[PDB]
RNA sequence: UCCGCGCCCCGGAGGACUGAGGGGGAGACGGGUUCCGCGGCGCCUGCAUCUGGCCGCGGGUGACUCGGGCCUAAGCGGCGGGUGAAGACCGGGAAGGGGCGUGCCCGCCCGUCGAACGGGGAGCCGGCGGAGACUCCGGCAGGCGCGGCCCCCGCGGAGACGCCCGCCCCCCGGCGACGCGCACGGGGACCGCGGCGGGCGGCGCCCCGGCCCGCGAACGCCCCGCAGCCCCCGGACGCCUUGCGCGGAGAGGGGGGCCCGGGGGCGGACCGCGCGUCCCCGGCCGCCCCUGAAAAGCCGGGGGGCGCCGGCCGCGCGCCGUACCGACCGCAGCAGGACUCCGGGGUCAGCAGCCUCUAGCGCGGGAGCGAACGCGGCUCAGGGAAGUCGGCAAGCCGGCUCCGUAACCUCGGGAAAAGGAGUGGCUCUGACGGCCCGGGUCAGAACUGGAACGGACGCGGGGAUCCCGACUGUUUACUAGAAAC
């Protein structure tokens, strides 16, 4: 199935509540611009699309399988741009990650 | 082939050490001990020397007494014949 | 580290002191002694392993498993007992 | 040796090579005659043709 | 030593219980003036059974 | 421990031979929902995995009541 | 080193070090409580101390399975007696027991000596304490005895053998039970590489590229298990190894069996993949004027004699050892000497050197100054042994590949002779398997760099002779390692 892959959905619940800001639409641009299939970002938007559903952000694919670690890397990078102090990107069930605020 | 030109064939191991006379005698004595003599009963040349005085057929599995570096020593072979001729005479 | 230390009373590694290593449910390397195989009965005549007898201590082997089903079953092998039966019939016939 | 023998045993079992030819090729390979399986494969095509 | 003998252990044990100071009340009762046992041993220097 | 020879030996052992208890484990590990019946006996703990929840219902009622069933 | 209240003790933060033949974790021995917890410093801790192996107090070593015990090994004792002034030494020729039964048999003749490394009946996983654990506690298993109760004296296959298992004597065997090696194969652990799930860290720039974690025991069944051995049909130049080996005394081929310290499934209770490393195991081959313990116990087989044997259920398993050791032994807290067991990563041919993960840890004290002189370490223009008793000491050489190798010779050697050339990084291109999937070694190029590459480390200088001793060996512990033995 290394060739077949499939359609998969990974999501991050921001849970900031806008208490700590978090644009979310801008968050989806960060994931959308820096998502790379291989080392190359060429033709990423055909196999993968990212969209903001309410508080959470959803990364869905049509023919691609990627590590839920990647959503953890992309998120972490987006937070290093601005809100470095908060968010622990803990898992909250398969498919879903939560941007849990820090202690 | 012809890795060793002279009789150093089994004596290559001893190297420069030990002198030519020693090695020359060993070349005859060790060649015979290593060689496969014929089995009197098996009828195959698979007899090999298990130990000094002991030669074992690798086919029959029979173990036979013999000389130290040769299955049949010449003095024993003469006595074998002498005993047979003397027994048949005493018969 | 995966160094396992020693299991036996004394560290000396004699024939009876060989130890295999396996992991445990608790994620630790465990020393399990490799008991020496006690061999199997060997044919008195021929000196070959008698078939049918597992290589374990006969004490724990059970009677049926430690006994071949043939006359002279543990002492002599199938081809060896043929030889004895043949020699006895022919030799007895010669006297007759 | 194993590679040459495996190609020679599989061809003996596919009756491509007769038993007498198999022995000659097997001994030739014990004697270093064929370096690669490609070299043996050609000597095999030449042998049977 | 971890493989000791009960008979050896018993003699070594007496030495451990015997290596004790004069009870203070004993010093007082007999008016000792010499409060040091002098038969007290130490594992670092003294070699018992030597 | 040993796996029991399924229900055929299980019922006979529970009915006649000494069985201390029937630890009944349901869907342990969540790999499958099949119930597992573990029965401690003087010689060994015998374990049978009944494929269905209703199969598990059958053994607990259909046995000598001297064996005690504790669930998991 | 800084800070905490801070002592050299402790805690955090740094910076190191021992560097898996450990300054690590454990045992045998030897010491004999040093172990642990709490309090203290009067001693001791060779400076200090709030520290401690020191001092006071109170505690701490749990076993059917591990070891002793057990059995034998070298050996040592013992023996009617023999001898000697004896003490003592020496020792088969001497009416030397056992079983059931109350009678009859069987029978020359000692070790309940000697090994906490040899033989041996059988134990694992988790958890718990300040001090312990194959011992405790919870699980689960095995061994051997014992009692109760039940059951009852062979079948199958053509064979190899398979299964639903009788004991005791006399005899025949077996197991215990065994050298060394070079390769080679097979498992286990270790290791690495990916994937994926879960945590982290750093982030000026990059980063799906860094790190950590992801577990599965004994013992039950059931099935596979190379090589090896055997059975059946049948009648051959075939079958095969890395090396071999093998076959009319029966090969190949087609079936079968057996053994295999193993592997799988089910119980007990993450998924792939790869090269290495270690340990065992297998089949051979080699080697010896070298042929590589014994016994207790256990178990067959024949003959007899005579009835067993199982299952389930209970029950039992006694004596000893078990803390700790940077603590032993040398007068010391003595750059002194102490035997094992387990052994990660990178560079590498490496278990080498050199750094590191884990784990340990900061050692009879500190500050300054930067004299002479010492002690170790570097460098030195031009010359180069002219120095010296002597090239002592230092320096040269060295890894790998590829050329090129002389006299001489007991034809094996000399030989790495001598004497040279290459070596880095990047970017490619060929080789080599299995059935699109793996190996990372060997070639061949370009291109680039102050005219550089075994860039540290590791690591022969070479030649020509002469005398002794053929050689490898051995030697005056502690002034001779030799031409001596």
């Amino acid at each position: 199935v290394k060739k077949e892959q499939g359609n998969i959905r990974f999501a991050v619940d921001c849970s900031a509540g806008k208490d700590l800001e978090l644009n979310l639409n801008e968050f989806a641009d960060y994931v959308r611009t820096h998502f790379k299939i291989n080392n190359r970002k060429h033709g990423v938007a055909e196999k993968v699309a990212c969209s903001v559903e309410g508080d959470s952000l959803v990364i869905q694919t049509t023919g691609y399988e990627f590590a839920k670690r990647y959503v953890k890397y992309l998120t972490k990078r987006f937070l290093y741009q601005d809100y470095q102090g908060v968010f622990r990107v803990l898992s909250t069930d398969k498919e879903t990650y939560t941007l849990k605020p820090y202690t | 082939m012809a890795k060793r030109t002279k009789k150093v064939g089994l004596t290559g191991k001893y190297g420069t050490r030990y002198g030519r006379a020693a090695r020359k005698q060993l070349l005859k004595i060790e060649t015979s001990q290593k060689a496969k003599y014929t089995c009197p009963f098996c009828a195959k040349d698979k007899v090999r020397r298990t130990a000094c005085g002991i030669w074992t057929c690798r086919s029959c599995s029979k173990t036979m007494a013999g000389g130290a570096y040769s299955l049949h020593t010449e003095p024993a072979n003469a006595a074998r014949a002498t005993i047979r001729r003397l027994r048949l005479a005493r018969e | 580290d995966c160094r396992v230390t020693c299991r036996f009373h004394s560290t000396y590694r004699t024939r009876s002191k060989i130890v295999r290593y396996k992991r445990t449910p608790g994620n630790r390397l465990t020393s399990l002694r490799v008991k020496k195989l006690p061999n199997a009965p060997h044919c008195a005549e021929t000196g070959k392993q008698i078939h049918g007898i597992p290589r374990v201590i006969p004490q724990h082997l059970t009677r049926q498993q430690r006994k071949v089903s043939r006359p002279y079953g543990g002492k002599l092998c199938g081809s060896a007992l043929r030889a004895h039966i043949l020699e006895s019939f022919l030799n007895e016939e010669n006297q007759a | 040796q194993r590679v040459l023998r495996r190609l020679l045993s599989r061809y003996r079992d596919d009756e491509k090579i007769d038993r007498h030819l198999y022995e000659t090729l097997y001994a030739k390979a014990k004697g270093n005659m064929f370096k690669n399986k490609r070299v043996l494969l050609e000597h095999i095509v030449g042998m049977q043709k | 030593t971890a493989n000791k003998t009960l008979s050896r252990k018993l003699r070594l044990a007496k030495k451990t219980k015997t290596n004790k100071n004069i009870p203070r009340w004993v010093i007082a009762k007999d008016h000792l003036k010499k409060t040091w046992n002098y038969k007290r041993h130490h594992w670092r220097r003294s070699h018992l059974k030597l | 421990p040993n796996t029991i020879t399924e229900e055929n030996l299980m019922k006979m052992i529970a009915d006649g031979r000494g069985k201390k208890l029937v630890v009944k484990s349901c869907s342990k590990g969540r790999l499958q929902g099949k119930v597992k019946l573990k029965l401690r006996t003087a010689k060994y703990l015998y374990t049978l995995t009944v494929p269905n929840a209703d199969d598990a219902k059958s053994i607990v009622k259909g046995c000598k009541d001297k064996v005690e069933v504790q669930y998991v």
